[PDB]
């Protein structure tokens, strides 16, 4: 019932400084400890910061905690690509007899330079047609920002609603993200055109980028 | 080196039952208040319970107040979640978690969290992958597709870990059967195709599936 309410994002350059706050009641913050965790993409959250200020071993001193009043804030200086991750304030709460609370969680990325995918397609495997159902996929490789439009043809009739996309997190040493697209036909259908192309739309690209390959060569 | 390792998640079904076990080493276990922590796939974070060195100072949020019981055993150096009439919404990853402090009565502050047990409460049935390759085309890509299974999570590594670099493993996509399906693809240079063997390490642990798939070069 009671939050602590965080920015939802935050971003910087490599070297910037960024600033998180965490904004409580008198029953939180304004009475107890605050700490701060950190998950790094598909990892366990890490203690962080903890009792306003404290850094444990093994968190370097760029991280730091201060608490004022009813609000509490980390900053993170000379952010590097690492540190992109959740982050998550937290304190003891007095009201209604105790409880712990989270805070909503702030995302923090990388601000890098806008770089072009790479693209690469894969025809379906001989093994999963013959199960009756071919996948085609386009992979479209370390591109920066994260927004991307991927548009699949089959003999240059544009497709819709029977493909899939999914997006990695930010890397964390380039910065950037990569996608999956996945266009799913049955075998029947997948027999019954020749060029399978996907068509790629980005920041990086003055203008569209095709792969594509013919059924059978 | 303190460790915490959670298990018993899997898929189980609305309304029944499911308990959660953690295994801590490399420090003294009945000393330390313990906690377990919870988080919705996508969401943020929620604290569950705590039970401090002995026993005697238990906690529970009010979401799962009634329904959940923790405990401890120091002999075997445990924590254990007992979970009851789950519901969709306690889906998450739970997280077993040591406090800071010795000794300690009431609070909490996690000092180190195990990597997390994930937890699906869904009507839907258990069914482990199928895996197909996805042979490559001086960069080349190739890759394995995990399609057709239920719940999460899958794992994937390239050489039993001998292979780090370039590797890209996707979040899983709910197809809209029912089932996730994913691609774990490598881009690796072209003069290694004919040189070197490229295995995709795919386990299910809930259908207790294991898979191993040669990924090469098509013939043309
Ligand atoms: C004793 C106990 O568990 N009391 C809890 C209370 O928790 C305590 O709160 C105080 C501050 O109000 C303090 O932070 C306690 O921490 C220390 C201490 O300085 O006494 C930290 C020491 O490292 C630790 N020593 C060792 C060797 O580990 C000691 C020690 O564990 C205890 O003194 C008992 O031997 O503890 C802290 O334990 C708790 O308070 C909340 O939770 C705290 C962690 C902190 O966030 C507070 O700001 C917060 O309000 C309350 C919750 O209502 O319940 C008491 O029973």
């Amino acid at each position: 019932q009671s939050v602590l309410t965080q920015p939802p994002s935050a971003s910087g350059t490599p070297g910037q400084r960024v600033t998180i706050s965490c904004s409580g009641s008198s029953s939180n913050i304004g009475s107890n400890f605050v700490y701060w965790y950190q998950q790094l993409p598909g990892t366990a959250p890490k203690l962080l910061i903890y009792r306003n200020n404290q850094r444990p071993s093994g968190v370097p001193d760029r991280f730091s905690g201060s608490r004022s009043g009813t609000s509490a804030s980390l900053a993170i200086s000379g952010l590097r690509s690492e540190d992109e991750a959740d982050y998550y304030c937290a304190a003891w709460d007095d009201s209604l007899g105790g409880h712990y609370v989270f805070g909503t969680g702030t995302k923090v990325t990388v601000l890098r330079t806008v770089a072009a995918p790479s693209v690469f397609i894969f025809p379906p495997s001989d093994e999963q047609l013959k199960s009756g159902t071919a996948s085609v996929v386009c992979l479209l490789n370390n591109f920066y920002p994260r927004e991307a439009k991927v548009q699949w043809k089959v003999d240059n009739a544009l497709q819709s609603g029977n493909s899939q996309e999914s997006v990695t997190e930010q890397d964390s040493k380039d910065s950037t993200y990569s996608l999956s697209s996945t266009l799913t036909l049955s075998k029947a259908d997948y027999e019954k055109h020749k060029v399978y192309a996907c068509e790629v739309t980005h920041q990086g690209l003055s203008s569209p980028v095709t792969k594509s390959f013919n059924r059978g060569e | 080196q303190v460790q915490l390792v959670e298990s018993g998640g899997g898929s189980v079904q609305p309304g029944r039952s499911l308990r959660l076990s953690c295994e801590a080493s490399g420090f003294t276990f009945e000393a330390y208040a313990m906690h377990w922590v919870r988080q919705p796939p996508g969401k943020g974070l929620e604290w569950v319970s705590s039970i401090n060195w002995n026993s005697g100072r238990i906690a529970y949020a009010d979401s799962v107040k009634g329904r959940f019981t923790i405990s401890r055993d120091n002999a075997r150096n445990s924590l254990y979640l007992q979970m009851n009439s789950l519901r969709l919404e306690d889906t998450a990853f739970y997280y077993c978690a040591k406090d800071i402090r010795r000794f300690s009565t009431g609070g909490a502050e996690f000092e180190y969290w195990g990597q997390g047990t994930l937890v699906t409460v869904s009507s839907a049935s258990t069914k482990g992958p199928s895996v197909f390759p996805l042979a490559p085309s001086g960069t080349a890509a190739l890759g394995c597709l995990v399609k057709d299974y239920f719940p999460e999570p899958v794992t994937v590594s390239w050489n039993s870990g001998a292979l780090t670099s370039g590797v890209h493993t996707f979040p899983a996509v709910l197809q809209s059967s029912g089932l996730y399906s994913l691609s774990s693809v490598v881009t690796v240079p072209s003069s290694s195709l004919g040189t070197q063997t490229y295995i995709c390490n795919v386990n299910h642990k809930p259908s207790n599936t294991k898979v191993d798939k040669r990924v090469e070069p098509k013939s043309c």
